């Protein structure tokens, strides 16, 4: 049975084609004092330093990436890779040389019988039961707007924003520090990440919410640190993710995610824009904030012509939408002849990936 | 190579398939227009143009209770069929209760809904998230 591995900046999501979710989700890290990977690197981080092989969605350390994949096959999925066709995912606009490298490592290092690479955002659109739409995919490392028509991304219209989950975590840490707290270790970043995931939300109207926080204590929440100290989080709860709409909060001159969605749509043929506005699909961990869909609906409505039908689709399972799309694709009776086989690789070499995998 | 792709769009008419456990299975001709609301279907309307060419409209119809594997598969099968037809099909998403007038016009005595359908192809799994938060002791270790 086929495997599905969705490799991200922050987390690996791995499993078997045909399952409704990944079997294992673990951090994309290698830690050294001879090395540990994933969940065990995380749990032993007291005595290790960590490296992340994927930066802003792109693999930049191939030797550590091989360790991550070994850990996925042998430690998490507990399979012999030579027995299983393997579907991997990639970022939009992934460099051509990277696609060839992934292919080469799968066949020559792990001896897979067959392999395929798919674009993450496109898998997410398929998981939502659509062939046309615009995906907002935001993880730990990178954010993209990917417009898609009749199954295929429109490359000229893709927007990439280097403002994602890790930047949000660092900013929450900055402003919580301003409130009087202190988070001096890399280990404590993981705590601030947890606060972010449990207590942050996107305000429908940012300036009104600030006024509420200033005139009442009703937005304040408590959070218990590992040493038992209970701290208070106020307007930081919604100031943190407001950064997605106002990147000037962390010094970036970029447009916020509402404006890049609009800019992306405006780069496409006027005849498909209506279908794009009606099919905005959110995927990835950083789209998980309560309130984000309602905020996006409001902001896009404000930018678009006033007769446009606007719809935001934010599935509850969207942390795993990419993975689920791959599970579905890999399971289809029609997909059997679409894999790159080991024989095809032996005859053609890694460049085969550009002809078999859009 | 899939047998149903070989049959798709060869002559003018209507063809309907139902998604069944990650496969595209033809609907019996006498049941055309009776859609299970627990399922997802793919419909190809082939029209003979006066210039001798065939015109193709591909609709994927999503029942209100169809499972995620079914609606995802309907969408993907639609892309693959369109590609097999040299991109020449126009794709239409049809949701129960909101179907297009041209889709509705394919069914001369009116399309009808019935409850039920084929079971999901997904196996249900319990994801293990292995990303533990640091203890007091781990944080103290990094300080030193
Ligand atoms: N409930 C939540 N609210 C806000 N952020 C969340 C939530 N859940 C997870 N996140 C954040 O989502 C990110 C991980 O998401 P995801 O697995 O989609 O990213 P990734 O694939 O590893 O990274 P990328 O796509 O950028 O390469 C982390 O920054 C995490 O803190
Ligand atoms: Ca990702
Ligand atoms: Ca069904
Ligand atoms: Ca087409």
């Amino acid at each position: 049975t086929a495997l599905v591995c969705d490799n991200g900046s922050g987390l690996v999501k791995a499993g078997f084609a045909g399952d409704d979710a990944p079997r294992a989700v673990f951090p994309s890290i290698v830690g050294r004092p001879d090395s540990y990977v994933g969940d065990e690197a995380q749990s032993k981080r007291g005595i290790l330093t960590l490296k992340y092989p994927i930066e802003h969605g792109i693999i930049t350390n191939w030797d550590d990436m091989e360790k991550i994949w070994h850990h996925t096959f042998y430690n998490e999925l507990r399979v012999a890779p030579e027995e299983h066709p393997t579907l991997l995912t990639e970022a939009p606009l992934n460099p051509k040389a990277n696609r060839e490298k992934m292919t080469q490592i799968m066949f020559e290092t792990f001896n897979v019988p067959a392999m395929y690479v798919a674009i993450q955002a496109v898998l997410s659109l398929y998981a939502s039961g659509r062939t046309t739409g615009i995906v907002l995919d935001s993880g730990d490392g990178v954010t993209h707007n990917v417009p898609i028509y009749e199954g295929y991304a429109l490359p000229h219209a893709i927007m990439r924003l280097d403002l994602a989950g890790r930047d949000l975590t660092d900013y929450l840490m900055k402003i919580l520090t301003e409130r009087g707290y202190s988070f001096v270790t890399t280990a404590e970043r993981e705590i601030v990440r947890d606060i972010k995931e449990k207590l942050c939300y996107v305000a429908l109207d940012f300036e009104n919410e600030m006024a509420t926080a200033a005139s009442s204590s009703s937005l304040e929440k408590s959070y218990e640190l590992p040493d038992g100290q209970v701290i208070t989080i106020g307007n930081e709860r919604f100031r943190c993710p407001e950064t997605l709409f106002q990147p000037s909060f962390i010094g970036m001159e970029s447009a916020g995610i509402h404006e890049t969605t609009y800019n992306s749509i405006m780069k496409c043929d006027i005849d498909i824009r209506k279908d794009l506005y009606a099919n905005n699909v959110m995927s990835g961990g950083t789209t998980m904030y309560p309130g984000i869909a309602d905020r996006m609906q409001k902001e896009i409505t404000a930018l678009a012509p006033s007769t446009m039908k606007i719809k935001i689709i934010a599935p509850p399972e969207r942390k795993y939408s990419v993975w689920i799309g791959g599970s579905i694709l890999a399971s289809l009776s029609t997909f059997q002849q679409m894999w790159i086989t080991k024989q095809e690789y032996d005859e053609a070499g890694p460049s085969i990936v550009h002809r078999k995998c859009f | 190579e899939h047998p149903e792709f070989l049959k798709a769009g060869k002559e003018p008419g209507l063809q309907i398939w139902r998604v069944e456990k990650f496969d595209l299975v033809p609907v019996p001709t006498n049941l055309y227009g009776d859609f299970f609301t627990g399922d997802a279907y793919v419909i190809l309307k082939t029209v003979q143009l006066r210039n001798g060419n065939l015109q193709y409209d591909l609709h994927y119809w999503l029942g209100n209770e169809c499972s995620q594997d079914e609606s995802g598969a309907a969408a993907i099968f639609t892309v693959q069929l369109d590609d097999y037809l040299n991109g020449r099909a126009v794709q239409h998403r049809e949701v129960q209760g909101f179907e297009s007038a041209t889709f509705l016009g394919y069914f001369k005595s009116g399309l009808k809904y019935k409850k039920g359908g084929v079971a999901s192809g997904f196996k249900h799994v319990e994801t293990q998230e292995k990303n533990p938060l640091p203890s007091k002791e781990t944080i103290e270790q990094e300080k030193q």
